[PDB]
């Protein structure tokens, strides 16, 4: 039931980078279930981003609309998080934590860091 | 409201005719109609209905007549008509034309509802010989 | 939206005292309110869900409470593993946005 | 907080969608007027608009959540509205479809566990829960139901 | 599938009721309808309790389990008449039937 992410290390400013999030022991097609992703600036507190239900839905953070998309395959368990146009400000460390029944992020991955060059 | 039919007559076993019902004083467009039939001496037996636009143009026919009788509108010209093919002994009777509302209370009544006659017309009589 | 308020900004407790901390909603968010402590370099971890009800392996001196808009959590006899920064998030509605949290340190 | 900005804010997203016409609004405050919909229950209020007429272009039910109850006149005459908070507006295009969805509500409304717990549900619980009980009975397919339908008003 | 009874009289200024039986009747309540020979017939009651514009309030329906009924107090001559009972063919089906009917004779 462990979560993995993978993603860029050092990028560039203004591009597009893609954080993978892979599940195992867990289906993400279950009624109920869903996933987010978590960001926390280093020295701040941690800020929701976006989230996907079971059925395929979205729901953004409006003050950064316009630069978050997610792509869910169920197939091979991935979760596709892209964020483009990523600025500065952008330092953090990235999480993929799932949703859960009941609304509780009880399963919670080791983190990806990111650093915007 | 007033409902007037038209087009009764004599036929012989096996023969067709075309009935005409001319509703008004209530609109066509959103109600649904019904025919009703009594033969001489006899009480009534349900004929068939026409449903609104909602519904397709459905129409549902009692079972003695089912496949037999055809049930139209149009309502570009404000006429219901009924075609009648293969006419038996058993189809003789005067022909009511009616409107249909619908009723359902909402804690006990049962799906799909009732269908509630509005008013009817005085009829024209059909015959078999 | 619906934005959330973190207080006192930070607090400071002994081991084996009890102590509390509160998050306040800026609406009515009925029940939908969870709490987590995250550990320098760790994920933060779970500790209460449902306002009230306390996960599984989360020891029992952790209690919710309060009502409406402002919610609380009650932590008894404080011990040295239990140190680190604790947050509040609410489900009522997207974006599920999270308070500013506090850094309770050993003194 | 009336009436006619209830009926406009369940409105919104059915004709954003198409499930019904542009002015499905106006069709259904007049039918409101002229034939109110409310309900005493004897748990908690409950309101009811539907128009049963041609406009609508699909079925959807739309679930509305009221914080401030507003007095809707009852179905059944009586001199006293009915303070409602939960607003179910009902789209569909014959009269069978509408008779059978009626059927199912007043089946939810009359579990008290249910009501009880559907005043303080955030909305997408109020979405599982309701699509659950549309999905276990095997009539009432084709019926849109969405995250979008299921609001609180304010 | 809706029984009537043959045929009923009352003497003039009685209250009498025509009682209808059937098996779809557990489910859907009936309308009734009287006729009077050579006049087209005028339309008496709808669904549970519900008099049409034009009908006096001299009579009313009634229905429960298998049976419905019509109560008609004070019978005056303008009511001899054919009385009609009509319900649902079956539970939940589309088609309607009318009973054989009743004759009601007030002397
Ligand atoms: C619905 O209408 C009733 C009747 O006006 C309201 O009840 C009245 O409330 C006033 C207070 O503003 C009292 O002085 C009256 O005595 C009440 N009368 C009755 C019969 O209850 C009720 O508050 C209204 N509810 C809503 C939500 O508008």
């Amino acid at each position: 039931v462990t979560l993995k992410e993978s993603g860029p290390g050092i990028l560039q400013p203004s591009q597009t980078l893609s954080l993978t999030c892979s599940f195992s022991g867990f289906s993400l097609s279950t009624f109920g279930m869903g996933v987010g992703w978590i960001r926390q600036p280093s020295g701040k507190g941690l800020e929701w981003l976006a989230h996907i239900w079971w059925d395929d839905d979205k729901f953004y953070n409006p003050a950064l609309k316009s630069r978050l998309t997610i792509s869910k395959d169920t197939s091979k368990n991935q979760v596709f998080l892209k964020i483009a146009n990523v600025d500065t400000a952008d330092t953090a460390t990235y999480y993929c934590a799932r949703i859960g029944e009941d609304y509780f992020l009880d399963v919670w991955g080791k983190g990806t860091t990111v650093t915007v060059s | 409201v007033q409902l007037v039919e038209s087009g009764g007559g004599l036929v012989k076993p096996g023969g067709s005719l075309r009935l005409s019902c001319s509703a008004s004083g209530f609109d066509f467009d959103n109600a649904w109609m019904t025919w009703v039939r009594q033969p001489p001496g006899k009480g009534l037996e349900w004929v068939g209905r026409i449903t609104g636009p909602g519904e397709g143009w459905s129409v549902d026919y009692a079972a003695p007549v089912e496949g037999r009788f055809t049930i139209s509108r149009l309502n570009s010209i404000n006429f219901l008509y009924l075609e009648m093919n293969n006419l038996r002994m058993e189809d003789s009777g005067l022909y009511f034309c009616a409107r249909t509302g619908k009723y359902y209370d909402f804690w006990s009544g049962y799906p799909p509802g009732e269908e509630y006659f509005q008013d009817w017309g005085r009829g024209t009589l059909v015959t078999v010989s | 939206d619906i934005q959330m308020t973190q207080s006192p900004a930070s607090l400071s407790a002994s081991v084996g005292e009890t102590v509390t901390i509160t998050c306040r909603a800026s609406g009515n968010i009925h029940n939908y309110l969870a709490w987590y402590q995250q550990k320098q370099g760790k994920s933060p971890q779970l500790l209460v869900y449902n306002a009230k009800t306390l996960a599984d392996g989360v020891p029992s001196r952790f209690s919710g409470s309060g009502s409406g808009t402002q919610y609380s959590l009650k932590i008894n006899s404080l011990q040295p593993e239990d140190f680190g920064s604790y947050y509040c998030q609410h489900f009522w509605s997207a974006p599920y946005t999270f308070g500013g949290g506090t850094n309770l340190e050993i003194k | 907080v009336t009436q006619e900005d209830i009926i406009r804010a369940l409105a919104s997203p059915l004709i954003k969608d198409g499930m019904v016409d542009e002015d499905f609004a106006e069709y259904v405050i007049a039918r409101e007027n002229r034939s109110p919909t409310g309900l005493q229950a004897k748990g908690v209020g409950v309101a009811i608009p539907h128009t049963l007429g041609d406009y609508v272009r699909d079925n959807a039910i739309s679930v509305g959540i009221l914080d401030k109850p507003v007095n809707f006149s009852g179905w059944y005459q009586s001199p006293d509205p009915v303070p409602v908070r939960v607003v179910f507006m009902l789209a569909g295009r014959t009269w069978d479809d509408i008779v059978i969805v009626l059927k199912w509500i007043k089946d939810v409304i009359l579990d008290e566990e249910f009501m009880k717990r559907l005043l303080n549900m955030s909305d997408e619980e109020i979405y599982r829960q309701i699509y659950t009980r549309i999905s276990k009975a095997p009539n009432l397919s084709g019926i849109n139901f969405s995250r979008e339908y299921v609001r609180h008003l304010n | 599938e809706l029984t009537q009874e043959t045929g009923v009289s009352v003497a003039l200024g009685r209250t009498v009721t025509i009682t209808c039986r059937g098996d779809s009747l557990r489910s859907h309540y009936a309308s009734w309808y009287q006729k009077k020979p050579g006049q087209a017939p005028i339309l008496l009651f709808y669904g549970k309790n519900n008099r049409p514009s034009g009908v006096p309030d001299r009579f009313s329906g009634s229905a429960s389990g298998n049976r419905a009924s019509l109560t008609i107090s004070g019978a005056q001559a303008e009511d001899d008449a054919e009385y009609y009972c009509s319900s649902r063919d079956k539970s939940g089906s589309r088609l309607s039937v009318f009973g054989g009917g009743t004759k009601l004779t007030v002397l």
